[PDB]
């Protein structure tokens, strides 16, 4: 794996994908 | 485990540590593009997940259908799609039986199956 | 335990005794109409298997990738595609986690959502 | 779970799906 560490607008798409 | 699984993550990555919410939940970036989901889900185990964007068109659906069977080995690489028909993979593994570089293992795989279906 | 997971799902079932291969694969059937194939496929895991026939017409395929995500959950029902084109689905199930119960639990499931897709 | 013990043509349907 070639890249590294952070986020943005999944905080929202990610939080909720965890339940969905 | 689940936060030691993360601190040698990042070894094998050279990585600042991982920055985790309550629920555990971390993210990395990955070729500048692709953000990789980690987060437990179990007590015994760990989702690492993400998005890859829209459907070809139709009919790669059958041919992941296709593929949705059953493994003996610990990370495969599942797709869904989104409410909004986005491909959404992910791979769920045991916590205590994934090392370091297990889990980077995994991302590449998730990495390459998105590059593949985008 | 595979032999004792088999020996309790009998016994919660009364039936004689689960033939099973030198593979330990064993067949059961439901309804007069469904066999369900149950195989160890690790050293942790056995899998639970079936036939439901062909796939509708088109679209029960978004259906089913739009449920194909994740959970905490043992027991999940996954569904992929055939070479000649039915239905297959199957659960993975950790051989020590699992009770004769739960196992007919799964089948009925599995069963469940045969019934559903045919 | 309703019904109980057998098989046929899957000792082959089976026997391969286990490979595929």
């Amino acid at each position: 794996v070639s890249t590294q560490a952070i986020t943005s607008d999944e905080r929202r798409f990610a939080y909720a994908v965890l339940e969905h | 485990t689940y936060s030691s699984l993360l601190e040698e993550f990042a070894t094998e990555l050279g990585l600042e540590e991982i920055e985790t919410n309550e629920l555990g939940h971390g993210a990395v970036t990955i070729d500048k593009i692709w953000v990789v989901h980690l987060a437990p889900i179990n007590e015994k185990e760990l989702v690492a997940f993400m998005r890859a964007g829209i459907l070809t068109g139709q009919s790669q659906l059958y041919d992941i259908l296709r593929k949705n069977l059953f493994s003996p080995l610990s990370g495969v690489i599942r797709c869904a799609l989104d409410k909004d028909d986005h491909w959404l993979l992910w791979s769920q593994l045991n916590i205590n039986d994934t090392s370091g570089t297990q889990l980077a293992s995994v991302l590449t795989s998730l990495v390459d199956k998105a590059v593949t279906l985008s």
